[PDB]
């Protein structure tokens, strides 16, 4: 009676290798947020609209 | 009482590094502002704060082990 | 082959998806929100993941939940569906870059044909009939809107390039209220779709819905599937689909096909999908491509053989197409009537409990829903509830057999839109096969003294 | 075409002969005892019938009063279906001569086909490959019986010439009891089919059971549909079906339905009927027919698309086939899982009333039952609450998707034989396919210490 | 009260010729043994029998209508 199941555990662990340089975070709001993209978006958290850092060139 | 859930879902530690001390520990108890456990996900640590003050009556998770939306993880009296 | 994916979507879909994994021995991811904890297809998998509380805004469109859930269990594949993140480009070139592999096109040609205006132009570019119109968003200039209207015939008719989902399009009748129109539909599409292009096009008032399956594999192959016919539209949204359509000789099916594979060349289309059209008197004129796997596909697997999902999942995988174009046969015919919780006459959805259900059953019936006894539906998503398909022998057979089932069917608890389908079923003109697109509108006459 | 039938029959046949009526636009007559007052069809017919009380003698097999209500609401035929009044010759000769039409062979083919060794007399006189044996009921001497099976070589089998129904038959193993075997055979034919004669046929121990579909309408037509295989037999029973069998490469297959399609021009054959065999090392050995729609019908109709009832009321209307030789298309495999009310292991009914119930569907998936939720399982009847199967491209995909309907199925408040289905599902000799009929009884093993 | 049901199915009657008079009267009581009505079959016209003694509360069947095995047709007081 798979209409009456319980929820196990995920796999205590797998090997996953996720490319390092592809996310940030935003403390303003929380979003987590694709890099290139925020690059993209002349530094600008596209969720909350909140202004970050950017270099002077 | 109160029971502190991670609102995010990816892999679960205690010690915010490899070798490290835990942010908080059973019985002692912990205050309103207080960071308690560590929910990574995409190898970004992020902390989990509390809202209540109280005793630590029990930790309901284990290192190591990954947890989800409203998942009870410690229990505060 | 994909070890392992993930069911990026809800319902039915993920049902059906989840069917097709555990048929081709991939195994199960499941992504699902709070309030859905007791989908049929997230009881019926091995890893269930939550990624968010009831809204969508937060569960399923939190694309960082959804590869956070991709990478804590594993997998090395996802799938859509239709669609939440179906069409999303930006979703597809960040599960290509977070180290995944995306079922269904490349971002870059999910970016050039999901903007209407891109895709027409890349389709008159590709030699693909097209509807005469503005091709281009226009400015705030009365005069050059109203020339070009009259250059291509009134009426006309505004849509959002980058609009969908039977809304953000507005018919405009004369000048009278043009730049009002356009505006107000400019609006809606920043409001729905956040972007503000607006085109002009011809409008038709005799139109026969007739669309084209497609596939690919992006390395010099394509096929074509057999047509459809969706005629009876609410909305502008399907009810009752069917396919192949009446009319359509298999020498225009083939002249099409080849059209349609010729323009997947030359584009380098990937993964599964379909080039609408507009019928009449002999002319196709293409309007849109839905690049993802359509609600209405079951009425191609049965009149074909070929399971669409299963052709998705080997393409993703790398595997060339397997089927030629001579090893497609089209045997048969097809019916479909959604299932949907909303009031049958108002159109108000009606969530809550279901206190009864049963299925069809017999031959050719395939009833495609997660609803069961004490499902609760919830008040958080759309309003359908499940597909149901009749495939015979020949039209008539496939009317009848869809009125025998909806006759057995029995869903009890809440509004349905059973009664709306057996009606459909009952007219003469339905039975005949080869009404217009706004026939279902003209049925619905109007308001009454 | 026959204006109005009946139903004479119960249950899962009945709602499908329901289905394929209203389907052909033929109107329904309900024909039902008073336990069976809630049955699916019954209540999704015009007209319903009560023709006696909850024991199968004065209800079901009361051929007066199903003659009654035939004459009553104005058929013109009547189904039999399985089972019950199938074979009954008797029946058809009065149904013939009562002014109505029996939809199924001519009472004369019935007498001639339904005893076996008759049968088997025929068989050869056309042509058609026999077991060895008495050809013929033997008498009271030992030696003569001993001499005939050392002929044929032993071991040997008495089986009930007018018998059936996976009962009347003993295996006798050597000389010292075979007397007393034929003897208590014999009367047990008597208690059970009102016929005391006995033959003796050789008994083979690695047999593969392959039966053939035919149809034919009697006016010098015979056409032959696709194979059968039902290796997994529980006491001589069927429970696993599967169509077609492995290694009948399509030369013997045309070669055996040639030699079946002259039998049945030869014996003037009419309506729809199956030629059981025995395969081993290429040979076939003919053993009965069963002259009525046999009920692993539709792993005959979704690899073939053609409709078996519908082929049974176009013939009985008088109609010609309207299907050629080589028009009957082999396309594809299939399976199908019996399910039953009983004791999984003890095999003692269950009946009761059932609290869920839950479609499988699906791609592939047809689930013929009549069950619902509330429906009450008389204890009066066979068994058998549904049919259930997953018609795939291939046997690895059929056997895959019958294992998720399996996971999906759900029935709750009576016993079910779903954990059987499942452990056959998953053994490997099975998958690989081309077991031989013991095969089940070998996994069933033996008593332990 | 007690109500008399046929034990078989076929066309219903009241009076055992085309003119003639029917078995019974509403109201006046009938004894046990008694015919009451014709149910034929197969145009074999056979007799209903009660089983009780009492007065004919209501008759509940109309001529030519046919009816089924357990099928109430006069209810006895
Ligand atoms: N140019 C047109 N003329 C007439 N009807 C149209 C036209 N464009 C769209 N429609 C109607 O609207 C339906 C949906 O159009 P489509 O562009 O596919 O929008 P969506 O993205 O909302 O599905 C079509 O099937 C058709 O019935
Ligand atoms: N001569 C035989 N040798 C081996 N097995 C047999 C023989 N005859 C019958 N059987 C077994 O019994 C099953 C049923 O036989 P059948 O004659 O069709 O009886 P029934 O009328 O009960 O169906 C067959 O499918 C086969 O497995
Ligand atoms: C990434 O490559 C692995 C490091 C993740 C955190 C590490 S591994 C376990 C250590 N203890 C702990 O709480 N976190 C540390
Ligand atoms: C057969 O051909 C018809 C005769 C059946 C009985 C007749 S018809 C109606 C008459 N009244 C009655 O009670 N029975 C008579
Ligand atoms: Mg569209
Ligand atoms: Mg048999
Ligand atoms: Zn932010």
């Amino acid at each position: 009676s798979w209409i009456e199941r319980i929820k196990s555990n995920i796999t205590p662990t797998r090997k996953a290798s996720i490319p390092e340089g592809v996310w940030t975070k935003c403390d303003s709001c929380g979003q987590v947020l694709y890099r290139a993209e925020l690059e993209r978006n002349l530094e600008v958290c596209p969720k909350c609209d909140h202004h970050m850092r950017m270099t002077a060139r | 009482g109160h029971i502190v859930r991670s609102p995010m879902v990816g892999t679960f530690y205690r010690t915010p590094s490899p070798d490290a001390k835990a942010f908080i520990e059973v019985g002692q108890k912990v205050n309103v502002g207080d960071t308690l456990c560590i929910v990574e996900a995409m190898k970004m640590m992020n902390q989990i704060e509390a809202d209540k003050s109280g005793t630590v009556k029990a930790i309901l998770v284990e290192s190591g082990q990954p947890v989800e939306f409203d998942e009870p993880l410690v229990v505060i009296e | 082959m994909l070890d392992k994916i993930v069911i990026a979507n809800r319902g039915e879909i993920a049902l059906r998806i989840l069917r097709a994994c555990k048929e081709l021995g991939i195994k199960t991811v499941a992504v699902h929100s709070s309030a859905d904890r007791d989908l049929k297809h997230v009881l019926l998998a091995d890893e269930t993941v939550c990624i968010g509380p009831a809204p969508s805004v937060k569960s399923y469109l939190n694309i960082p939940a959804i590869i956070s859930a991709a990478e804590i269990t594993g997998a090395v594949a996802i799938h859509p569906g239709y669609g939440f993140l179906s069409e999303n480009a930006n979703f597809a070139e960040q599960v290509e870059r977070s180290g995944f592999i995306f079922i269904g096109p490349k971002a870059e040609t999910i970016r050039l044909m999901g903007d209407k205006v891109s895709a027409i132009a890349a389709m008159k570019k590709a030699g693909v009939p097209c509807v005469p119109g503005s091709d281009g968003p226009l400015g705030d200039d009365m005069d050059k809107n109203r020339a070009i209207a009259k250059r291509i015939g009134y009426p006309v008719i505004i849509k959002a390039s980058g609009g969908g989902g039977g809304r953000g399009m507005r018919v405009v009748r004369g000048d009278a209220e043009l730049a009002q129109s356009i505006s107000m539909t400019r609006a809606e599409a920043k409001a729905a779709f956040s972007n503000d292009m607006v085109y002009m096009e011809k409008y038709l008032e005799n139109p026969r819905h007739v669309e084209i399956q497609v596939l690919a594999d992006g390395q010099g192959n394509a096929i074509y599937l057999a047509e459809r016919d969706c005629s009876m539209q609410r909305r502008h949204q399907k009810v009752v689909e069917e396919a192949p359509a009446p009319g359509i000789t298999p020498e225009l099916r083939r002249y099409i096909g080849e059209r349609c594979a010729k323009a997947c060349v030359d584009i380098g289309y990937r993964g599964a999908g379909t080039f609408e059209f507009l019928f009449e008197n002999g002319e196709f004129y293409f309007i849109e491509m839905n690049t993802r796997i359509q609600v209405e596909h079951p009425v191609t697997e049965m009149i074909t053989g070929v399971d669409l999902i299963k052709e998705q999942l080997r393409i993703a995988a790398g595997q060339p197409l397997s089927i030629k174009q001579e090893e497609v046969h089209v045997r048969g015919h097809a019916v479909e009537c959604r299932i949907n919780a909303e009031d049958p006459n108002t159109f108000l959805p009606s969530p809550g409990k279901i206190t009864r259900f049963h299925a069809p059953g017999g031959f050719g019936v395939r009833w495609e829903s997660h609803i069961y006894a004490g499902y609760t539906v919830p008040p958080y998503y759309d309003s359908m509830i499940g597909k149901l398909i009749c495939y015979g022998e020949n039209r008539d057979v496939a009317i009848a057999r869809m009125k025998n089932a909806l006759q057995e069917l029995i869903i009890d608890g809440i509004k349905t839109n059973v009664d709306l389908q057996i009606r459909i079923m009952n007219d003469e003109n339905f039975q005949h096969g080869g009404t217009n697109i706004h026939y279902l509108e003209k049925k619905l006459g109007l308001q009454e003294k």
